């Protein structure tokens, strides 16, 4: 869905999507806003 | 797996 805008979902060729958080400088695979 | 370092994008 629409992310908090700190992180962007990029697709790695291994077949996994990862969020690069430019604000917290941290990686997390899946959409955290879909958590609720 | 732990997500790759945000420093750069994995090409694999």
């Amino acid at each position: 869905g629409p992310l908090p805008d700190g992180w962007e979902q990029a697709m790695t060729q291994d077949g996994e999507i990862y969020y690069i958080n430019h604000k917290n400088k941290t990686t997390s695979w899946l959409d955290p806003r879909l958590d609720p | 797996s732990p997500p790759p370092p945000y420093s750069r994008y994995p090409m694999d």
